[PDB]
């Protein structure tokens, strides 16, 4: 509260260098960041608090109740920091000691485990991440795979031809319409 | 095997399944909206006028007769968005009719994977459903193979074909099929110098 | 996020915010359609192959010189070099909008494994020319496989091979042209500069709208309360909330429009892949001007660059005819 300025956020000390009679600092979105403390004349920065996204990685309720949360566009070592009581706006803060946390690009997840293995995406997470409910079950996350590796012998003078064939029938289905409506 | 295909799982139709989805899901939250106050004394009508003179009344019931129009401004525009989508895709399933059914289309992967035969359409709720005939070459042996052959001093090219051989004599076949054959003038044509 | 950008770190702004009821839901089932939108068109036009085929390391191929667009081993990243020109043609402070709540979030392929894909399809149309797409793979000698798409055409295959050494030599001076002419104009880029440039300018005008009055007193939230009495501050605030609102659902229906007009693109690269990549199209023009021979992918940020080759007749002479 600096006479009367309002606010929440965390103080920090800046090299900015106010004029004589210069006392706020604005942005482009036109609001306070920059103050100077009535008493010692000192030029702080003010920023926001830290926040971001949550999203849960869960399989069907059929399936089991296990979950892992996420938290999007946050250095991991933030929220651990924070395990106190009423800090936070979720309630569920027991998985904020939860299972062993892991780190990605798109934020980091708590409640599973990075398996080196690779199978096709289940879970889309993000930067080539999918999580899966693998085999004694279990919630892991794993990487990319683009399909089984093969290659093809080349040869100057060599040639393929194939001595037989079969026939496939395949589907393929495409909306032509939606429901007449009126108000 | 198409007969257990369809039926053997349920997410095989999402496409269409999802169509009316979207449709009774937008209503769902247009028909809800009317119960929000917009900030005013009450949602329901008639109970801000027992409530109060007939004076201030006005911007009372201006926010609940703007909000229930800018709210069905909003799911307008979410429908001419979507009517936008189908035609492109009504389009489309037009020329697959064309070109899929009423004959054989040499575009490729366009009719289905793999070489095209003929397609056959099928009626569904809200769409159609074809179903693609292809061909596709099974099992391969290696060979070898020269680009030209020189008899006379002269060269010959396959006519139609390719030249082939499995290590013992030459022969020419088919691309697609293996069928060889003797070497032959009607089979082949000469040009030019073999050098 | 929705609260903090019309209730900017606010506790008696935001109860407030919640009589008008569920209109930011929409904001959240609406985008989520467009990004999950985006992770599709991507996996519609370089997913097309599910056999990651490799390149022999022998790269003699009868005389033609592929090794301007093969990748580089050398580099960190398994990137060519016609790959990285691109790169460092385009663009992509400013970054202190995540403070009022526009997140950014990544694509599902990345794109370390995205020119992973334009390897693939570059090394199964070299090795085995178009049967790849068809089933399984059939190895073909190159310097024999133009033979056939010069029948394709409607010359005698014999052409070929008696101008084996001069048409080599006329492709790969033809390709070397293409890496600084690239570099040459600065507008050759221009379809993918502006994509850029209207998915971060349009965010710029969102937060600078926050700033403006709207007929209220201040525009800041926390002095209105710090001086006026609570019983008509819901006045001035009012003429406040509908002005934010109303600026926010002007930015997410310009979003449907393009994402509409992105996607009527998307499928026709598809088209592009599927057919002057994977075969021959004896359409006109739809994959270059002239007689079409091959096409060959490359990798680009927010998009794809492709590289026809076609036949072209030179001079001519005029004859009598019966
Ligand atoms: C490559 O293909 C050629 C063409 O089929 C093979 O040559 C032919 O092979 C058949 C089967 O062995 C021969 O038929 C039999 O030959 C014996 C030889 O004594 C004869 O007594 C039988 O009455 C019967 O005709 C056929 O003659 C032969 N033709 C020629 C012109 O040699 C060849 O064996 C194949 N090479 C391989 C598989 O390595
Ligand atoms: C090409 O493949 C077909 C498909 O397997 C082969 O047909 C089989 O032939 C055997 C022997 O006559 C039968 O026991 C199978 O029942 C056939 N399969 C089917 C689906 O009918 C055919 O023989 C192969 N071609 C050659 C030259 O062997
Ligand atoms: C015989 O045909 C095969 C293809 O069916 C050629 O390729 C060999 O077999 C498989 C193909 O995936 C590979 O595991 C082998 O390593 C291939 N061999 C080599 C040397 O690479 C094979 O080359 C052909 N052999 C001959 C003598 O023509
Ligand atoms: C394919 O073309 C490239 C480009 O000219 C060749 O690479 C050049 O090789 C010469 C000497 O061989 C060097 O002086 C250049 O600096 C190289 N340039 C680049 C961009 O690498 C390459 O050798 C050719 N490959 C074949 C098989 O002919
Ligand atoms: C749950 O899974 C079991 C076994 O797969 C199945 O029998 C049951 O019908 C499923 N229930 C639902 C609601 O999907
Ligand atoms: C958090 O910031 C530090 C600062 O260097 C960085 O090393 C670390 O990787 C960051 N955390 C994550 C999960 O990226
Ligand atoms: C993956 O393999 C490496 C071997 O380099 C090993 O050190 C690591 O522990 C493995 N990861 C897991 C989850 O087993
Ligand atoms: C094809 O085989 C090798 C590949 O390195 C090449 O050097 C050779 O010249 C070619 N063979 C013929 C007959 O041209």
């Amino acid at each position: 509260n600096f006479n009367g300025l309002k606010g929440t956020g965390v103080l920090t000390e800046s090299n900015k260098k106010f004029l004589p009679f210069q006392q706020f600092g604005r942005d482009i979105a036109d609001t306070t960041d920059a103050v100077r403390d009535p008493q010692t004349l000192e030029i702080l920065d003010i920023t926001p608090c830290s926040f971001g996204g949550v999203s849960v990685i869960t399989p069907g309720t059929n399936t089991s109740n296990q979950v892992a949360v996420l938290y999007q566009g946050v250095n991991c070592t933030e929220v651990p920091v924070a395990i106190h009581a009423d800090q936070l706006t979720p309630t569920w803060r027991v998985y904020s000691t939860g299972s062993n946390v892991f780190q990605t690009r798109a934020g980091c997840l708590i409640g599973a485990e990075y398996v080196n293995n690779s199978y096709e995406c289940d879970i889309p997470i993000g930067a080539g991440i999918c999580a899966s409910y693998q085999t004694s079950q279990s919630i892991i996350a794993y990487t990319m795979s683009l399909g089984a590796e093969n290659s093809v012998a080349y040869s100057n003078n060599s040639i393929a031809i194939p001595t037989n064939f079969t026939i496939s029938v395949t589907t393929e289905i495409l909306p032509v319409s939606m429901t007449k409506t009126s108000v | 095997k198409i007969q257990d295909s369809l039926s053997s799982t349920a997410s095989a139709l999402g496409k269409l399944q999802d169509v009316v989805n979207h449709n009774a899901q937008a209503l769902n939250t247009l028909v809800k909206q009317l119960s929000s106050k917009f900030g005013a004394i009450s949602s329901v009508l008639n109970d801000i006028f027992s409530r109060l003179d007939k004076v201030e009344a006005e911007v009372q019931i201006d926010r609940l007769i703007t909000g229930r129009l800018q709210s069905l401004q909003t799911y307008v525009t979410q429908q001419l968005i979507r009517a936008a989508e189908i035609r492109a895709s009504a389009n489309l399933a037009a020329t697959k009719m064309s070109e899929c059914v009423l004959g054989q289309s040499k575009r490729v992967d366009f009719c289905g994977k793999g070489y095209h035969l003929m397609s056959f359409p099928q009626s569904a709720p809200h769409g159609v459903v074809f179903l693609h005939v292809t061909y596709v070459p099974a099992q391969e042996k290696n060979f070898t193979t020269a680009p030209a052959i020189c008899h006379d001093g002269k060269a010959h090219f396959p006519r139609e074909g390719v030249f082939v051989s499995n290590g013992t004599h030459w022969f020419v076949t088919q691309r697609n099929f293996y069928e060889p054959q003797i070497i032959t003038t009607d089979n082949t044509f000469v040009s030019g110098n073999c050098d | 996020d929705c609260t903090m950008y019309i209730c900017g770190d606010s506790t008696e702004c935001s109860n407030l915010l919640l009589q008008y009821g569920s209109f930011c839901t929409q904001l959240k089932r609406a985008l989520t359609g467009i990004a999950v939108e985006q992770d599709k068109n991507t996996q519609e036009v370089f997913a097309q192959v599910k056999q990651i085929y490799k390149t022999p390391p022998i790269k003699y191929f009868g005389g033609f010189n592929f090794s301007q667009i093969l990748p580089d081993p050398s580099k960190p990243s398994k990137r060519s070099f016609i790959e990285d020109l691109l790169f460092n043609k385009v663009t992509l402070l400013i970054c202190a909008q995540k403070f009022k709540g526009l997140t950014v979030l990544p694509p599902l392929l990345t794109d370390e494994m995205i020119a992973q894909y334009t390897s693939a399809l570059l090394a199964g149309t070299i090795t085995s020319g178009w049967t790849f797409g068809a089933g399984a793979a059939l190895q073909i000698p190159f310097a024999m496989q133009m033979a056939y798409r010069f029948n394709g055409i409607g010359v005698t295959q014999n052409v070929l091979y008696e101008n084996q050494k001069l048409i080599a030599n006329q492709f790969n001076s033809a390709i070397g042209k293409i890496q600084d002419s690239l570099s040459s104009t600065a507008s050759a880029l221009g379809k993918l500069q502006d994509v850029v440039n209207h998915n971060a300018q349009a965010l710029n005008t969102l937060v600078k709208q926050l700033s403006s009055k709207f007929g209220a007193i201040s525009s800041v939230l926390n002095d209105i309360f710090s001086r006026l009495d609570k019983v008509e501050a819901e006045v001035q605030i009012d003429r406040l909330i509908t002005g934010r609102l109303q600026s926010l659902q002007t930015y997410v229906t310009q979003q449907l429009i393009r994402a509409a007009e992105i996607r009527a693109s998307a499928n026709l690269a598809a088209t592009k892949m599927s057919e002057c990549v994977l075969g021959q199209s004896k359409r006109v023009d739809f994959c270059g001007k002239g007689y079409h021979l091959m096409s060959f992918p490359q990798s680009a940020p927010h998009g794809v660059v492709f590289l026809h080759v076609t036949y072209v007749p030179a001079q001519e002479k005029n004859f009598t005819t019966a």
